[PDB]
């Protein structure tokens, strides 16, 4: 059950699997939907935009 | 952006304009490359037939004219800036293909 | 009556400034005081693991 994939969560990871997408981070600013942000928004100050 | 009335010129890390002060206007207007993006053309090759479609990285299929050149580039180039066949990715606005 | 100042002398040097987000000095590192804060300047952190 722990490395199986369950129907609880969205996306089809494992309890494993969402304990190793949890424990890496990011010195640079993530690809997250970057260019949704620096067209309009004020706090145009981050190192994803520059 | 809150600005310091002892200061005019605001960089950022590349040491680039990032914010400035008019002299007559005291507002903040930010130094940006004006609504840049970056172009992949996908084809089918011209072997087969000249139909091809234009991927635009990262934006939203909504600011593609005003990113684009659309009141400037030619009306050959400019059936690419909007039509039906707009599909958003999560990769950016794909203009073309069905 | 009572008062008192203070004199020093500058000198070449390089140092390590810090800037907050809202655009002030809060922190510095002398690169020649000791090795600690030598080897936070050669990295550029003012932190180090
Ligand atoms: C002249 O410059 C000052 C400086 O801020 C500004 O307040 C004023 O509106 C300007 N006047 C004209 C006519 O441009
Ligand atoms: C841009 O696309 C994102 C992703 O679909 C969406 O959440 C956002 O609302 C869009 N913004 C505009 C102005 O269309
Ligand atoms: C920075 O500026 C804001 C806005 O004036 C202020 O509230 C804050 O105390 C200042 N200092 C820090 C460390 O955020």
């Amino acid at each position: 059950s722990q490395i199986l994939p369950d129907p609880s969560k969205p996306s089809k990871r494992s309890f494993i699997e969402d304990l190793l997408f949890n424990k890496v981070t990011l010195a640079d600013a993530g690809f997250i939907k970057q260019y949704g942000d620096c067209l309009g928004d004020i706090a145009a100050r981050d190192l994803i935009c520059a | 952006k809150k600005f310091l009335p002892f200061q005019q010129f605001g960089r950022d890390i590349a040491d680039t304009t990032d914010a400035v002060r008019d002299p007559q206007t005291l507002e903040i207007l930010d130094i940006t490359p004006c609504s840049f993006g970056g172009v992949s053309v996908i084809t089918p090759g011209t072997n087969t037939s000249n139909q091809v479609a234009v991927l635009y990285q990262d934006v939203n299929c909504t600011e593609v004219p005003v990113a684009i050149h659309a009141d400037q580039l030619t009306p050959t180039w400019r059936v690419y800036s909007t039509g039906s066949n707009v599909f958003q990715t999560r990769a950016g606005c794909l203009i073309g293909a069905e | 009556g009572a008062a008192a100042y203070y004199v020093g002398y500058l000198q070449p040097r390089t140092f390590l400034l810090k800037y907050n987000e809202n655009g002030t000095i809060t922190d510095a590192v002398d690169c020649a005081l000791d090795p600690l804060s030598e080897t936070k300047c050669t990295l550029k952190s003012f932190t180090v693991e």
